[PDB]
């Protein structure tokens, strides 16, 4: 559905991290990159790729 | 653009569905949306069109069909609360609502169904039912006089009963 | 349930629904079969006094190669198949009056090619067959309905003794379910049998040698509906009310009885439906 | 109280036919609120019915109008003003003063029609006095039904007839200060404006309640539906519609509770039209304050304002 | 009054509107339990309504949730009926409140308000039970006809005025006499008569 | 009877910080608990006067 | 059953589903005693008056 619904404020970021790494980079996780490098938000609302 | 049909709407990603018609109300050059005293929304800008057009939801209101009784009758006329008769697909206007299936007729008689807003439907004789402004009763001037009066030179005893469900 | 009035939402016939009237009959030479579309739930009924009608193919193509049901009338049995048989374009089923007995045979029994596989196979309940091709009004009613959910193959029938007019009668009767089937498969598009009543008169080949007779069905579709049943002591279903026929019959429903006392009653309460769908946009064309 | 109506549907599962089948599941709930309101709906207009309709026939006023000195034209209608009401009832309108989904039915009784019950129960009693409650009404001159009204309550019949113009002007000078009283402020009124705003606030308190999340991403229905896959919606409109239930319950449960309390006042009302309005009630501070001689009705929106004629000794 | 009798015996048997009211409150309470019975069936965010169906179709651990809004829609369920019930005690109690003051000042002794016992003056009133209900014989008395008569709030007769003592004046033209309200009788004036 | 007020901030969320966002979601149900107490509280002192 | 010690056990992202039911049920029991007390009001109302 995100063809049909419009947004504000898109925001993009890019990083390369180690497979391990892949779960970390997600709402309302606990890694060492995560806690400590960079965090999403509890409530964010966008894709993760 | 469709302006005053019933249309179903995507404005900039807001979805909602109403008549769509332009509205007098002046948005400052800054505000996108609009909403009433409820915080619904009630006028949006057309981002081509830049234009303000006024919101209203389309209709409403249950449908009522009143029946003689099945015994009398298999016919029965319904009551649209909200429709104007215009907007619905004998139709008869009243403040109640809009009204199919009825003649109405100027002589009153008692309510013996009520339809809503001081007009009442009952069944007459060939036979349709029929919707009129209710009388209360027959009406009739006692007359006065300084000197007059009246008194019963007969009396009946009745008995009426009363029911009322104790428990 | 006994003595009491249930609303049952599920596919049901609309009352007073369009009917599609087929014929067969040669009445001149007048013969028609060909394939129909089926929806959720088609309704057929057939009148036959001397079952030419006898057969139903049901299948998403019949192309041999997405499963398909065929159900074959027999007199010793009812026969229901399930497999990926190879139809023709014209098949059929094959009676002749031979002159040294009289009686009534198969003669070309070519419905099919083969079978790859069978998911399903199976024999109805016995029951027998008058096998009479005596001309005449159609002595006996027979109504079918065949609808497919969750899985599963539903068959609900009855039977009308009274001939009465050609068309269908007035009087109402429920239907009690013969079978259900296991066989789950999906289903497109059907088609009807017929009896070529075959004779010494006809030039006698496959293409031009028949001479079939009365025949007569309509097939119609159900839909999703609300309807009001009532239930007798005994628990047949003597009379059903529609709870979106007309204004009355909505009101019944509300109410739970056949019989509604004189006043005003509110039911189906209707919101306007928008009649076109806009989508308005900002001009750009960036591709971001 | 005004009637109010709401589909639960409408308000519960918006327009979306995904919001109606998850609400499909809570069965009844959705049916005996909508059923709930129709039976406060149907009592309120049953509460006119037997406050005001107390009367088989509507009486009419005589042409000549001599009453023995008492002015009631203030009370009575003025065929030239329109809607056939009193200056009385015309002052008490003035002083008090579908959105989404939610439909306001119009009352049986019109105003107009309620005024003419109010005028033929006054025109009966000061033309047959109490007797038109009891059966057919009988001519009394008001004199004689003031002196019997007196009788009533112990006073000797020679004090009303002697008195009969001192009487008089008082019974015309209290009406003026009703009047200049009811006009001054709307303290006398506020009975009846306090049902219409218990009554608002509760329909306003409603319509706030769809903004709010409950816990679902946004409160919008659309949005979510919008923006969220078929699977992902079990969960997030499921919150929504537990929270407008609830709230749709706690205005249906609450609507009934005020109900009932001007159910309990219609019932105080027809006691009091049955008893003050026709009659006269022994029963002391039922009616007025004092002696209770007479009482009036005048109709005034969504209520009953009587005048009640009181007797109070005044010197010892 | 044996006529009048007779007449609510055959009023009774040929409608049920005299009993309409007892008959509402029946039902009502028989629907509002009825729908409560069928409340168990629907499942307001389960697999199945059937609490036993559940437990054998899914996991221990997965099926707590699932209970869970079995139970809170089931319980929400009976708490409606239960508010609702109250409110409609209340109506019967206040209802019912109104018949113990009836049977007290009617039944026992006569009601001088008006309309609180049947309609007209009020001469007695029986009391008959019904299924759940009270039903009360109101026996009213009723002026049935009258006779228009010239009158006039006193009489002079030596310079000093007489009113009449519990009664009205009314005249044919040739004589004038003092008679009761409610019903008609003339009698001469005499000085019993005025004061 | 006793006039009882309770305050719905108070006795649901309690102290906690937490606790009032979470209750600003559901919406004015805590100020309306609040509204029918108070009448019943005003309500006990006409009766008495 | 008690916000602190939920609050102190369990971090933001996960202490809402908890917070969450103890608020909802709290909720149904002040409703249930709000309206309790406002049959009890009227009662005491028609007692009263
Ligand atoms: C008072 O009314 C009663 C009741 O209507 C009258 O009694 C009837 O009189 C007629 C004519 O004499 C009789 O045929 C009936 O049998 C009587 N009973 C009824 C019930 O009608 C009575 O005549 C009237 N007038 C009086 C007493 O002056
Ligand atoms: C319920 O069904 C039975 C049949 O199963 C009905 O009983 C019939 O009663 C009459 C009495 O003479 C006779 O026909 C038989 O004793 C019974 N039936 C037959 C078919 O012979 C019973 O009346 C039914 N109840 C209904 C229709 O309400
Ligand atoms: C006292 C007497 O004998 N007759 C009076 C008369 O004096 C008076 O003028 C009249 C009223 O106009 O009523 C009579
Ligand atoms: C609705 O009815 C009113 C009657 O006053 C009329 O003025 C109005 O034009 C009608 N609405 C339409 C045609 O949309
Ligand atoms: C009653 O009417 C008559 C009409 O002739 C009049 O003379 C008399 O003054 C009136 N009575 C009053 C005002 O008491
Ligand atoms: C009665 O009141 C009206 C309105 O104030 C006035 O016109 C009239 O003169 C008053 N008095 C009499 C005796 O008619
Ligand atoms: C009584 O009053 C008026 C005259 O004042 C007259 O029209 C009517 O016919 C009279 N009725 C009776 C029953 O005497
Ligand atoms: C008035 O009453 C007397 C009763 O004795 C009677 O003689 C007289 O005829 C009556 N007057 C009439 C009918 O005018």
């Amino acid at each position: 559905k995100l063809n049909d619904l419009c947004f504000t404020n898109v925001y993009a970021d890019s990083f390369v991290i180690r497979g391990d790494e892949v779960r970390q980079i997600a709402p309302g996780q606990t890694g060492k990159i995560a806690d400590y490098n960079y965090k999403l938000p509890d409530d964010f609302t966008g894709c993760v790729i | 653009l469709v302006k005053n049909k019933c249309v179903n709407f995507n404005f900039n990603g807001l979805t909602g569905t109403g008549v769509l018609t332009e509205s007098n109300k002046k948005f400052l050059p800054f505000q996108q949306f609009g909403r009433d005293i409820a915080d619904t929304t009630d006028a949006v800008r057309d981002p081509q069109t830049l234009e303000i057009l006024d919101i209203t939801p389309c209709s409403f209101g249950g449908v009522s069909v009143i029946t003689p009784g099945t015994n009398t009758s298999n016919q029965v006329a319904v009551l649209y609360q909200g429709v104007n008769c215009t907007e619905v697909p004998n139709v008869f206007q009243t403040r109640a609502g809009c009204l199919i299936g009825a003649e109405h007729v100027n002589n009153s008689y008692e309510c013996d169904i009520p339809i809503g807003a001081g007009i009442c439907a009952s069944y007459q004789t060939s036979q349709s039912i029929i919707a009129y402004t209710m009388s209360l009763g027959a009406e009739n001037s006692v007359a006065y006089s300084n000197n007059s009066i009246a008194i019963p030179t007969n009396f009946t005893i009745s008995v009426t009963t009363e029911i009322l469900p104790v428990s | 349930r006994s003595s009491v009035l249930h609303s049952t939402q599920d596919l049901f016939l609309p009352f007073f629904s369009n009917v599609t009237w087929f014929h067969a009959i040669h009445v001149t030479k007048r013969f028609d079969n060909p394939v129909l579309p089926f929806n959720d739930g088609v309704y057929f009924a057939s009148t036959e006094k001397s079952n030419i009608i006898r057969g139903w193919i049901f299948g998403t193509t019949l192309d041999s190669k997405t499963q398909s049901l065929l159900i074959v009338n027999n007199a010793t049995n009812v026969v229901i198949k399930v497999c990926e048989f190879q139809f023709c374009n014209d098949p059929f089923l094959g009676v002749y009056y031979h002159k040294n007995n009289k009686s009534w045979m198969e003669s070309e029994f070519r419905v099919y090619s083969s079978a790859n596989n069978c998911t399903f196979e199976y024999v109805s309940q016995p029951f027998l067959m008058d096998l009479e091709g005596k001309q005449g009004n159609f002595k006996n009613l027979r109504e079918f309905v065949f609808k497919n959910i969750d899985g599963y193959f539903k068959i609900y029938s009855k039977h009308t003794p009274i001939n009465l007019v050609r068309d269908l009668p007035q009087g109402f009767s429920a239907l009690e379910p013969l079978v259900d089937l296991p066989i789950g498969i999906n289903i497109t598009r059907f088609q009807t049998l017929l009896a070529l009543h075959r004779s010494y008169l006809t030039p006698g080949d496959s293409s031009s040698g028949w001479t079939a007779g009365a025949a007569a069905y309509y097939v119609g579709y159900l839909q999703p509906r609300t309807f009001l049943l009532k239930y007798n002591e005994n628990g047949t279903i003597t009379d059903a009310v529609d709870c979106a026929l007309d204004p009355l019959s909505e009101t019944k429903c509300t109410l739970k009885s056949f019989t509604v006392e004189k006043g005003i009653y509110q039911t189906s309460n209707f919101r306007v439906q928008p009649t076109e769908s806009i989508v308005r946009f900002p001009n750009i064309t960036n591709l971001c | 109280m005004t009637k109010t109506s709401v589909d639960c549907t409408m308000y519960i599962c918006g327009d979306s036919t995904e919001c109606s089948n998850l609400l499909l599941q809570y069965g009844s709930f959705c049916t005996q609120l909508n059923r709930a309101l129709t039976g406060i709906a149907v009592e309120q207009d049953k509460n006119t019915q037997e406050v005001f309709a107390q009367v088989k026939q509507i009486y009419k006023t005589p042409p000549i109008k001599d009453f023995g000195g008492f002015n009631f034209s203030q009370i009575l209608p003025d065929p030239s003003k329109p809607s056939k009401r009193s200056f009385i009832e015309d002052l008490l309108f003035n002083k008090v003063t579908k959105f989404n989904g939610l439909t306001v039915l119009p009352p049986l009784l019109t105003d107009e029609m309620i005024a003419q019950y109010t005028s033929a129960l006054l025109a009966g009693t000061i033309t047959s006095g109490w007797t038109f409650g009891a059966g057919a009404a009988l001519q009394i001159p008001f004199a004689m039904q003031m002196a019997y009204r007196f009788n009533g309550i112990g006073v000797t019949q020679n004090v009303l007839y002697e008195n009969q113009k001192l009487i008089a002007n008082q019974f015309n000078s209290a009406i003026g200060k009703i009047q200049d009283s009811l006009s001054s402020t709307a303290s006398a009124l506020g009975k009846l404006q306090d049902v219409v705003n218990q009554n608002a606030q509760a329909l306003n308190t409603l319509v706030k309640q769809l903004s709010s999340n409950f816990g679902a991403i946004s409160s919008v229905l659309n949005d979510i539906l919008s923006r969220l896959d078929p699977p992902e919606a079990e969960v997030q409109i499921d919150r929504l519609i537990t929270g407008r239930l609830q709230s749709l319950q706690t205005y249906v449960t609450q609507q009934l509770i005020r109900a009932a309390e001007i159910r309990a006042s219609a019932n105080l009302a027809a006691t009091k039209m049955s008893e003050c309005v026709l009659g006269q009630s022994k029963r002391v501070d039922f009616c007025g304050k004092g002696y209770h001689l007479m009482s009036f009705p005048q109709s005034a929106p969504h209520g009953v304002v009587f005048l009640h004629v009181t007797y109070v000794p005044a010197q010892e | 009054f044996n006529s009048a009798i007779g007449k609510i015996q055959d009023s009774l048997s040929s409608t049920a509107s005299a009993l309409g009211k007892l008959q509402d409150v029946v039902n009502q309470n028989a629907q509002a339990l009825n729908t409560l019975v069928k409340q168990l069936s629907s499942n307001f965010g389960a697999i199945s309504s059937v609490l036993n169906d559940i437990l054998s179709r899914l996991d221990p651990p997965e099926a707590e949730v699932q209970i869970d809004r079995l139970i809170t829609g089931r319980l929400q369920s009976l708490q409606t009926y239960v508010t609702q019930q109250l409110i409609r005690a209340a109506e019967i109690r206040a209802s019912a409140n109104l018949a113990a003051t009836k049977m007290s000042e009617c039944v026992l002794g006569q009601s001088k308000r008006v309309d609180f016992c049947g309609k007209g003056y009020h001469l007695m009133s029986f009391p008959q039970s019904a299924p759940h209900g009270v039903v009360f014989l109101h026996v009213t008395y009723v002026p049935a006809q009258e006779k228009n008569f010239t009158t006039a709030p006193a009489i002079c007769h030596d310079g000093k005025a007489h009113f009449p003592r519990e009664g009205v004046f009314v005249s044919n033209g040739t004589h004038w006499f003092v008679t009761q309200r409610n019903f008609y009788e003339p009698q001469i004036i005499t000085t019993d008569n005025t004061f």
